[PDB]
């Protein structure tokens, strides 16, 4: 009876710790004895400890978590792919929550509900990766969606935060409605909400032999909703505004934690529920458009957060290249690109949060940064080059293997567009470089020193980026095992 | 000048000592 | 033929909600009603499909969708009243 | 309810009490399980104390961290003990205990 | 013919929702849309959902919207000559026939109980979010 | 199938005259509690007094400019009155003395009660006043708040019987009423029905709405009286709900097979009028309750306690396998 | 089994007619947040009632599992309501 | 000891203490009494 729950401890524990943190915060934030203490950093440290403990629980249950798989079959199906995806998403969440501690006390934002909502959205993401049915898929999407709608509008003094939160709300609600309408007809035309039986009724007959106007258009609507979820061009109506308006730690959690889970979800849907080979076309054109428009639009931006938003869109296109070529190498390149992009995004947002102590807004404020803090300047330049794809760094390997996967399937146009978009993409990255090493403005902005957690995370990520090409075997082997575990 | 007199901080110190001892035993026994 | 009528009515409600949310970029109130209309149309799709196939996975998920609809409406009006406090 | 606890990937190691009761696996805790439980609880208590000095809540933070650490360490020890009895873990001790 | 007029009136109300002149009348037609929808579900044979639509949509969501608005201002061909007499009724299964409520509750809380707890977590997210944003308490 | 309208009129007209005589009973009982007689001159014992009141109200000039869109103000009384009547289409008087035989008929009652909030809201809004609308809104918030306690108590009742059908609920009370074990739950349900109709010490919202304004709004002569009629019909309905659920709906109270001459149709009416007498007694025995503490009470002493009662009933029934 | 709603429809039509004939007799002769908060709490604690309704009726069929799942649901909403209580937003 | 604080809490909040007591009874009956009567 109780031992049938050995496969859900990494989630039951995080829920219980979330409840304990919420209770402790609400009890001791209104105590007159301590005079309404600012227990946001306390709740944040306890939440980081809880995330570490549930990561330890998840890591040591590799032989476990596959028991009572018949009992849990209707609800979720977790396997080697799900195990690694969860163990990486939880690490990303831990890093994000760790690098935002100074944000709580530097600008006096002691709202512990931020941390509990991070934790609960992370629980929703952990549900999403294990989700193996349309209903659980949609519910796990909605958990993180509502958590982020609440969190984005948390800072209720700036017109950017509120308007960005409202735009995110409306766009996410429309995307969720589109996706749910898509799932409704796939249920209607076949029954069989479960993924296991959805991958068996559609494999029997190809879409070319006979045309089913329900399943095809439901699959199309599901794909459209998912592309809205990851903000893939042309479904990028407000994403730069969302990333600019939202608070910096929120945007740090976004574009890493949500995208990983949504991409795992899209992998599960694409591999099983798609046998008509009609999602190759929708991913093809949309990824090409994302590549081109991200490369051509990030060069015209003068702020920092908008540039990171458009770089995220471009990297989403680069990763989506892997969906068009459906092979083991394509999925391997996709997952490796996701991993490298997650590390580089964490490093870049650590940079942005570091200069947030003095309210950095534009790209010209970080002028002559090689004089005040040379080592931070070097770190930022290295991270920017890693974004660019320069060979002697991580990020070049991901683009390399994505191009290899694209050429493996004979999508020769994908390789050419990838090359040209990379060529333009590196240009404005180097443009960012010039204003930060070479030309010195008349007025210099002075940045106060950083704290230990952000510095440690930044140093670890910087040494990972530079020295990745020396020893990349473990990542490649993890990714090859994960790609094959979708079937066996 | 013989007792710490802070019965709350003492528990933290003994808990930290227990944590260090447990970590060492974990490293050795396993 | 009543399944066809049901599906067409729900689809027209769906496209009408899309129509409502697309036109007025500023009302911010008609958008929430249009989103509710979209959710309503999808709920009717699920329930009608469940009745036709004599399968229960349609009504369970339709009932669960109401929690999402209510939560989205609550958060939407919270953000709306926060936004309105700035102006006027 | 109909419950069937059958892992997709079978245990590579000898299995004893394929469906162990809660009381027995709690009673199967070895010295390593107690050590890891203790170190997890101690780390959690220390973090709770250290973090909650700036807000001023030094004791309540200790209690909250202690509760979190107790729950996490107990879950970890139970998982290890179960996986030992289920046969997923090296379990070289109670396989010998079973024979006698 | 009951389905046609009800669907048409619901469609008209839904159309007037999005092209309304003032938010009050928009919400008023928004209520009528769900009234007609619940009637349609009642015709479909699902009495439980038809009344949950009153309890939730025009019981709490419509009241919430109105509160906010108050302040802050292949088909088978119709030939049926020889089909109304070709209905084969299997009497087995009519004995001990459950309703729309017993059947739903049989498997909502027992087999698919994870999704139920996920919906609970969604409700908790909504409850927390409505408080963090809007507590001025000045 | 043409027999239905006769039943509809037979349910409607006695309800209206019963509302009139319930107003008369209110006046008479409050008079007797205060050592008075009340209306005695008209008729024999005041029995013709409501008729004189009605003929007087009709024979007066109607103040109906409505100072507004001319539509929403005339639809609010219609909506509240039709709702307070349609809530009566499911009550199982004795055995076949029920108009509609809904297989749920209880979630239906909850839905109908919850829908009876828009009437007062649009009455307040349509009545262009800066305080009448606000008072109507506070009253709506009060009813909305006590609806959840009503629903939890309904769930408590529904757990024991096991089926939503109202007739089966009374059928399940052959052994005992459900009022003997659930007496705290019965008190809670009485207080919630008392506070959800603004007919109690839980009254202040509307009481101050007239004190500070004097109802200097578009006050129709007897078009406004439909609110009063609907409120008293709701009084009668929520008086009968308590004797449907917690008391025996029509079963004899404490009876040996001797007093079998009388039918079950009056066993229901006697309990209904007893609960109405209790309503009048509570009104003329307690002082009014402030809205500041009204909301706090309704949210902090009834929701947690009713939830605890739900939990306890469910746990006790499950433990000993006493479920239906 | 569901023909018993046409009587409700006819009753509603006749009640509307009676309301009309009752209203026609003489003719023939600024913002508060607390309101939003109470509405939100009502919505949240009304969804739980809509979830309770299938649980109570079918509670016999499900023993010691559906009951405990509903208890977990209640515990989650009780944690939510406890956070609601201490933070304020519940008194005036 | 905890008894003084618990009793002071019960004195100040009667409804909350009563609700907790009845809920604890209703949760203790099926979690403790039920297994021991299951085994007769
Ligand atoms: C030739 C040389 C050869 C080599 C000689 C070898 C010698 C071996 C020496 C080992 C030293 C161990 C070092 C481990 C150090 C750990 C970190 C120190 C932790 C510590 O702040 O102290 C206690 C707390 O307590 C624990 O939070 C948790 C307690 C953790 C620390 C307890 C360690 C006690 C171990 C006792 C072992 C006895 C060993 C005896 C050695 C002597 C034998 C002769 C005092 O807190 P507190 O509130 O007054 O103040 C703190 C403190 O100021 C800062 O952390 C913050 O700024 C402030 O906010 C506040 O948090
Ligand atoms: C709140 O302040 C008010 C009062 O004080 C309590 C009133 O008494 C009143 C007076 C109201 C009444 C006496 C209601 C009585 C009205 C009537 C009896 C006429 C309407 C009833 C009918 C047409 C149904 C008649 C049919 C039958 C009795 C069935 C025959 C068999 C008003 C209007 C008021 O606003
Ligand atoms: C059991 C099921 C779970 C129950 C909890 C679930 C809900 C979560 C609630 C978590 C928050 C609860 C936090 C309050 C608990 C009581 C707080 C407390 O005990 O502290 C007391 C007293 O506490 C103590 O003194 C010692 C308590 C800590 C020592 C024990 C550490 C915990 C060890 C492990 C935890 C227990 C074992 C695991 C559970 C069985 C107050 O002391 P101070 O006021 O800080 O001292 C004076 C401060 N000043 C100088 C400024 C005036
Ligand atoms: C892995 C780490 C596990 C332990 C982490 C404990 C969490 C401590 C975070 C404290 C953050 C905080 O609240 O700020 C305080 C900072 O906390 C600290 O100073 C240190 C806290 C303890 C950290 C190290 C103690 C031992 C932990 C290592 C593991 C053993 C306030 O610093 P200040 O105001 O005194 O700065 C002024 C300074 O004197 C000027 O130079």
């Amino acid at each position: 009876m109780f031992n049938l729950f050995l496969a859900v401890f990494p989630e039951i524990f995080i829920i219980n710790a979330t409840f304990i943190l919420l209770i402790h915060g609400v009890v001791f934030s209104t105590s007159k004895k301590y005079d309404y203490p600012p227990l946001a950093s306390n709740v944040g440290w306890l939440g980081l400890l809880s995330v570490l403990i549930t990561l330890l629980l998840l890591a040591a249950g590799a032989p476990l978590l596959t028991i009572a798989h018949l009992f849990w079959n209707n609800l979720f199906r977790r396997d080697n792919f799900t195990y690694f995806c969860q163990i990486f998403l939880l690490l990303s969440t831990a890093g994000t929550i760790s690098m935002c501690f100074d944000f709580f006390d530097q600008e006096r934002f002691d709202a512990f509900e931020f941390i509990v909502l991070i934790l609960l959205s992370t629980c929703g993401m952990l549900f999403m990766i294990s989700a193996y049915d349309l209903i659980a898929m949609y519910l796990a999407i909605e958990l993180q969606s509502l958590c982020f709608y609440v969190i984005a509008a948390s800072k209720r003094k700036s017109e950017f935060s509120t308007e960005a939160g409202l735009k995110y709300l409306i766009l996410g609600a429309f995307s969720s409605g589109i996706l749910l309408f898509g799932c409704s007809m796939i249920y209607g035309s076949t029954g069989a909400t479960h993924f296991d039986q959805l991958a068996k009724i559609l494999t029997g007959y190809e879409i070319t032999g006979a045309r089913s106007s329900g399943i095809f258009m439901g699959i199309l609507f599901i794909a459209v909703g998912f592309l809205f979820k990851i903000t893939a061009v042309p479904f990028h109506m407000w994403a730069p505004d969302i990333y600019e308006g939202s608070p910096t730690p929120v945007t740090a959690f976004l574009s890493i934690a949500p995208k990983i889970s949504i991409f795992a979800n899209i992998l599960r849907v694409f591999i099983y529920g798609s046998y008509g080979a009609t999602l190759q076309q929708i991913f093809f054109f949309c990824s090409i458009a994302s590549m081109i428009l991200g490369a051509l639009a990030a060069m015209a931006q003068t702020k920092v957060k908008r540039l990171l938003a458009y770089s995220s869109i471009g990297h989403v296109g680069y990763i989506c290249i892997g969906f068009s070529c459906g092979t083991i190498e394509g999925i391997q390149s996709l997952l490796i690109g996701i991993f490298i992009y997650a590390l580089m995004t964490m490093d870049a947002f650590a940079i942005v949060l570091a200069l947030r102590q003095t309210r950095v807004k534009y790209i010209a404020d970080l002028g002559a940064l090689a004089k005040t803090n040379p080592i931070l300047a070097i770190t930022f330049s290295i991270t920017m080059f890693s974004y660019a794809g320069i060979p002697p760094l991580a990020g070049f390997c991901s683009k390399f293997y994505l191009f290899f996967a694209a050429l493996g399937c004979g999508a020769y146009f994908l390789a050419l567009v990838g090359v040209v978009t990379s060529v333009i993409g590196c240009f404005y990255y180097i443009r960012l470089v010039k204003r930060m090493f070479f030309d010195t403005p008349r007025t210099w902005i002075l940045y106060e020193p950083m704290d230990r957690n952000k510095s440690l995370l930044l140093a670890m990520t910087s040494f990972f980026i530079t020295l990745f090409l020396l020893y990349p075997s473990p990542l490649f082997s993890v990714t090859h095992q994960m790609a094959l575990s979708l079937y066996l | 000048p013989k007792v710490s007199e802070d019965k709350n901080r003492n528990y933290a110190v003994v808990a930290g000592v227990v944590a260090i001892v447990g970590s060492i035993g974990w490293y050795l026994k396993a | 033929m009543d399944l066809i009528k049901y599906f067409t009515f729900s689809m027209i409600i769906f496209i009408l909600g899309i129509w409502g949310i697309l036109l007025n970029r500023r009302n911010i109130l008609i958008m929430l009603m249009s989103i509710e209309l979209m959710l309503l149309a999808v709920n009717l799709n699920f329930l009608v499909f469940s009745v036709s196939l004599d399968d229960m996975m349609g009504q369970v998920f339709a009932l669960l969708v109401l929690t999402v609809a209510a939560a989205e409406s609550a958060i939407g009006l919270a953000i709306f009243v926060i936004t309105f406090r700035v102006r006027g | 309810m109909n419950t069937d606890i059958t892992a997709l990937e079978k245990a590579q190691y000898p299995v004893v009490d394929r469906n162990p009761a809660f009381t027995k696996v709690v009673g199967n805790f070895s010295t390593l399980d107690y050590l890891r439980f203790s170190t997890i609880t101690g780390i959690s208590v220390t973090v709770g104390y250290l973090s909650g000095i700036k807000p001023g809540i030094k004791g309540p933070s200790m209690v909250t961290g202690g509760l979190i650490g107790l729950m996490g360490g107990f879950m970890y020890a139970y998982q290890n003990s179960a996986g030992r009895l289920m046969g997923f873990f090296p379990n070289d001790g109670e396989v010998a205990s079973y024979q006698k | 013919m009951i389905l046609s007029v009800l669907s048409s009136l619901a469609l008209v109300s839904g159309l007037m929702v999005v092209r309304a002149k003032n938010p009050v009348h928009s919400v008023l037609f928004f209520i009528l849309v769900f009234c007609d929808t619940s009637g349609l579900l009642l015709l479909l044979g699902l009495d439980f959902f038809a009344m949950i639509f009153l309890v939730v949509y025009i019981g709490a969501i419509a009241v919430l919207f109105l509160f906010v608005v108050m302040m802050f201002h292949i088909p088978l061909l119709p030939t049926q000559r020889n089909t109304t007499s070709l209905r084969y009724t299997v009497y087995a299964g009519k004995v001990r026939s459950w309703t729309n409520l017993e059947t739903l509750g049989n498997l909502l809380y027992t087999y698919y109980f994870v999704w139920f707890l996920v919906s609970s977590l969604i409700l908790l997210v909504a409850m927390i979010g409505a408080i963090v944003l809007t507590m001025h308490r000045t | 199938y043409i027999a239905v309208p006769a039943e509809i009129l037979g349910i409607i007209l006695p309800l209206l005259l019963g509302v009139a005589f319930l107003v008369l009973a209110e006046r008479k009982v409050m008079a007797f509690v205060q050592r008075r007689k009340g209306p005695d001159v008209v008729g024999s014992f005041g029995l013709l007094q409501p008729l004189a009141d009605g003929l007087k109200l009709i024979l007066k000039e109607p103040i109906s400019p409505s100072s507004a869109n001319f539509f929403l103000f005339r639809m609010a009384p219609v909506a509240t009155f039709m709702l307070s009547l349609v809530a009566w289409a499911v009550v199982p008087f004795d055995y076949g003395m029920v108009l509609s035989d809904l297989n749920i008929g209880l979630l239906y009652l909850f839905a109908i009660s919850s829908l009876g909030v828009y009437g007062i809201i649009i009455a307040g809004r349509s009545s262009n006043s800066k305080y009448a609308f606000l008072g109507a809104l506070r009253s709506a918030a009060q009813m909305v708040s006590y609806e959840v306690s009503i629903g939890l108590i309904l769930i408590t009742v529904l757990i024991c019987v096991g089926s939503c059908n109202l007739s089966e609920i009374v059928m399940a009370q052959k052994q005992i009423w459900f009022g003997i074990p659930l007496f705290p739950v019965l008190v809670m349900f009485f207080i919630s029905c008392l506070a959800e109709t603004n007919r109690a010490p839980f009254d202040l919202p509307e009481a101050e709405a007239e004190l500070v304004a004097g109802y200097n709004v578009e006050y129709s002569s007897m078009g406004f009286a439909l609110f009063f009629l609907g409120e008293y019909a709701n009084m009668i309905l929520m008086s009968g709900l308590c004797t449907l659920f917690f008391l025996g709906g029509w079963l004899p109270i404490l009876d040996l097979p001797i007093f079998k001459k009388i039918p079950g149709s009056i066993w229901f009416s006697i309990k209904v009028l007893f609960f109405l007498f209790l309503y009048i007694w509570v009104r003329a025995a307690f002082p009014r309750y402030r809205y500041d503490q009204l909301m706090g009470l309704g949210w902090k002493v009834f929701l947690p306690l009713s939830l605890a009662w739900v939990v306890s009933v469910s746990g006790l029934l499950v433990t000993f396998q006493w479920l239906p | 089994m569901m023909l018993e709603f046409a009587p409700i429809f006819i009753y509603l039509v006749i009640s509307l007619l009676v309301s009309l004939i009752l209203l026609g007799v003489p003719f023939l002769f600024r913002f508060d947040i607390r309101f939003y908060l109470v509405s939100i709490l009502f919505l949240i604690f009304d969804l739980e009632v809509t979830f309770f309704f299938p649980w109570a009726v079918s509670l016999n069929k499900i023993d010691l599992f559906g009951f405990w799942s509903m208890m977990a649901f209640l515990f989650i909403l009780t944690i939510g309501f406890l956070y609601e209580w201490k933070r304020g937003a519940l008194d005036w | 000891p905890v008894m003084e604080k618990l009793r002071m809490f019960v004195a100040q909040e009667p409804v909350v203490a009563a609700s907790c007591l009845i809920g604890g009874v209703g949760l203790f009956l099926p979690a403790v009494v039920r297994p021991i009567l299951d085994s007769l």
